[PDB]
């Protein structure tokens, strides 16, 4: 038995393959409310919703994010995208794919550099719904 | 397949009932007759076989009266005039029921019935009971009703014949209530009995009738079990508690026998999983207020110890955990502790002037 | 005398044995209120209830959490589970088992990977009641 | 004795709530006896703790 | 019986106004205020009350997606005619025991909001109303 | 004698309404408001008061598990008949000195809440009432 | 249909006052308050109301960029003549379904603010008003 290594990771953003990607991460956080029921010491919770959060980290090879969202952000209309993540370690038995839909990005990084350091860009995002392909 | 589009309106008057039958309660009667041989289930009065004699009709009608609700179903087995009871018992093994009664019987046949009931309860672990005329058995599954010359209408019914009415009355009682001090409208009079003799007779362990307060009523709802071991309880003499315990035992079978028999390896981890499942089942029964709270399920230590000693195992210098971890071949020993609330039967009031 | 090592730890979740588990933790936190009584300098407390908290950490061998809760979370119904933890060090004298009931998970991790790093998943949860088997 | 025999023996489960209901019934009977001026109006009924 | 999951959540409600489903709804509330008069009866210290009638009140709050509220009553109000509407509220939580539906009739609104906006703030419109009658449909 | 553990906690209360136990209860409160008139007596600076009667008030707040409150009074209110109920409150804390039980009689409710929900908020229903009589049962 | 992006944002509004566009505008609000009288009809418990008229109210808040509000009415108010203005509000959000425009007429202002400042605080001026008529232009 082997655990999948993250070296074998590929990302598709808006139908284009992202050649440079250091890491990818997507999570769903639930919303709960405390409810106290008469006659019981233990406290129970009621599930009332969820939120989707995540981020990307990619090397500064090109100006992808600007060409994606820059002019539309100024104009006043916010675009939404779909991203696909694939994790297929040859040692492991099977692969795994996830489709993340209705993505909105939190910020834009125009420029960032320092002497003797290779540039890196990380952009958090929030999503609403996901779909699953090639479940292990 | 597809037919022409249809619009049909149906009118039905589903209001023809009184004294509705309970969901629980199944009575099995086996009879000797020349006609209508075989099993003839009787859901209600309108479906009664016509070829039966007058005696069997009277017995069935006696068994058709309950306490508050009528019994759910009646299984009437008819045997020929000269036949052995073994075939009827073997046929009834396939069927399921709660109580079994014999209107017409002899002394020797009662012994066979008692032996069959004891073997079924102990060896096969199937919880059923029988109501018998004069049997002195010392088992909780046996109920002996020992008053004679009951005057229902204008006939001096025998004790064995009135065991049918006793069984029907027992089956009709709801779970919450008991059978103590319940009045019998049909009965007219009872042979004379002094109070102290009746008290001693019920103390011995018997089902009797007495004349108290307005009319005739059942003295007590005790069982035939008259001696108590350390393991056995004083609560096992009451009929209501035993009925609830047997209902629970039959219900847990759909958890145990359905899945955990022949489909899961016998390892201590699987034993723990089964224990957790049984406890989670008992929690739901507790939440419905059927039983009391704080019911525990755990491995039967003493029975497992006895089984281990039966084979070639030196029980000395073994840890209690080591004893529990032992693999007992292909058998599992479990023990549960549950409490059932009894009905109000005794009151002690003190008044200060 | 020896202290049990966590290497000999096994976990059962929803009746299925969890092959990969790095650590397991469950705790009960009490609720107290400060009460000041006239004539006494020391301040006393009254116990008003408790909360159950814990978490799991397991390697990303398979997609267990999604198959557990994913569709039901979207639909709007939250499932509850039962987990059993066993700790049996051969050096120590005895073993210990605990049953944790009415478990609800705080979040769901769709995907998380990085270059050169084996994947790990940790899922916090809250519970209400516990039962003890094979006390020491 | 008649009131207890008629409706309580064998027809209720021996729980605390049923005991409270029986206590209420006895208290109601005593209060009914009050209006005829046979006894005094300070009657109290409760569980016999020591027994 | 009682459990935390059984509590109804507001996210699962929906509201029909005049036969058209309103999707941009934030909250809906209806209530009946009884009218009671104090009555003092000789020989008793405790005061007792007599019920004489009830008054119905409520409000609707909804996101400012579109100018729905204007098209209903804006032109009719000026001319001097007051319209009456019917609203249906359904609360269907999968965890709870089924759903409850109520129809509130003879609804008349209290005010009309022509415009309300502020820089950096999302728009919302709340409209209170009064009613007279109601029905029960699929009550739990 | 006095200790922190002796203070009663509200988690241990329970409430019976019309003979049926209410499990989804959040809080229960009952009170009696006396009526007093100021009287000035010649020769004394301090004012003194005369007691004339009392008024009872309270409220019940409960989680919106089911539509219990409608089935009680919804149809009766429209026709013109007002029902009266009886409530029993028991507070049984294991640490405190036993338990106290009180019966509140002749309860008449102030309002009925047909619908109240909001997106992202759990539902709750509070109903105030007025009463006239009370009993003491197992007071400490 | 319904989506988060469809909600209008206040940053996209603009206001014309007396034919001159106001750029330093913070918020604008208009409302119509109906007048209703309670009427009790024999044989029915629920009270019903009759609509008699409406009253218009609103306010404008703007940054204190320039002394615009003085030049409009300051000299006229002292002499005894009250002017009436016309305001147009347009709300145009690119994400929402188009834009809505409303003209508010016969506006009369409630007060005039000669001076209002405090050390370390930016200046703002808010002016409430009342109106009588309105038009609908390009309603959604």
């Amino acid at each position: 038995r082997n655990v999948m290594s993250g070296t074998w990771g590929e990302l598709w953003l808006d139908g284009n393959k992202v050649a440079e990607v250091k890491k990818f991460q997507a999570k769903m956080e639930f919303t709960k409310e405390d409810i106290i029921i008469a006659g019981q010491m233990g406290t129970d919770t009621k599930y009332m919703g969820y939120k989707g959060k995540g981020s990307i980290t990619l090397y500064h090879v090109s100006s992808r994010m600007h060409k994606l969202i820059g002019e539309k952000i100024k104009r006043g209309s916010e675009p939404r995208f779909v991203a696909i993540s694939k994790l297929n370690d040859p040692d492991s038995y099977g692969a795994e794919r996830i489709a993340v839909k209705n993505i909105a990005f939190d910020d834009l990084t125009l420029a960032d550099w320092e002497v003797g350091v290779k540039g890196e860009i990380e952009a958090p995002f929030t999503f609403t719904e996901y779909d699953f392909l090639d479940i292990i | 397949a597809i037919g022409l589009p249809s619009i049909n309106i149906s009118f039905k008057e589903l209001a023809t009932t009184v004294k509705e039958r309970s969901a629980r309660g199944i009575i099995a009667m086996v009879l000797k007759d020349a006609k209508a041989l075989g099993l003839n289930e009787i859901h209600e009065k309108e479906d009664i076989p016509v070829d039966l004699s007058a005696e069997n009709k009277e017995y069935i009608n006696l068994a058709l009266m309950g306490n508050v609700n009528t019994p759910n179903k009646l299984l009437v087995y008819v045997i020929e005039g000269e036949a052995d009871i073994q075939t009827a018992l073997d046929f009834l093994e396939t069927k399921e029921f709660n109580y079994l009664c014999m209107p017409k019987a002899v002394e020797a046949d009662k012994t066979a019935i008692k032996n069959w009931i004891i073997k079924l309860r102990d060896i096969d672990k199937v919880k059923v009971k029988a109501v018998l005329g004069k049997v002195v058995g010392n088992h909780e599954g046996i109920i002996n009703f020992t008053t004679e010359d009951v005057l229902v209408g204008e006939k001096k019914y025998s004790v064995d014949e009135f065991t049918s009415r006793v069984a029907g009355l027992i089956a009709g009682t709801p779970l919450s209530q008991s059978v103590t001090y319940t009045k019998l409208s049909d009965v007219v009079d009872i042979p004379k009995m002094t109070k102290v003799d009746a008290e001693s007779r019920v103390n011995k362990g018997e089902l009797i009738l007495i004349k108290e307060a307005g009319a005739i009523r059942i003295a007590r709802g005790v069982n035939s079990l008259t001696e108590l071991t350390a393991e056995k309880g004083e609560m096992f003499q009451k009929i209501k508690i035993v009925d609830t315990l047997d209902i629970i035992h039959s219900d847990i079978r759909k958890v145990i026998i359905d899945d955990y028999i022949g489909k899961v390896t016998n390892s201590y981890d699987n034993k723990c999983l089964l224990i957790v499942a049984i406890k989670s089942y008992l929690e739901e029964l507790e939440k419905s207020a059927l039983i009391e709270s704080d019911s525990t399920v755990e491995i039967d230590f003493e029975a497992q110890k006895s089984y281990l000693k039966s084979k070639g195992v030196d029980l000395s210098y073994m840890t209690l955990q080591e004893i529990k971890e032992a693999n007992t071949g292909s058998k599992v020993f479990l023990k549960a502790k549950i409490k059932v609330l009894d009905a109000m039967e005794d009151i002690d009031l003190s008044i200060e002037i």
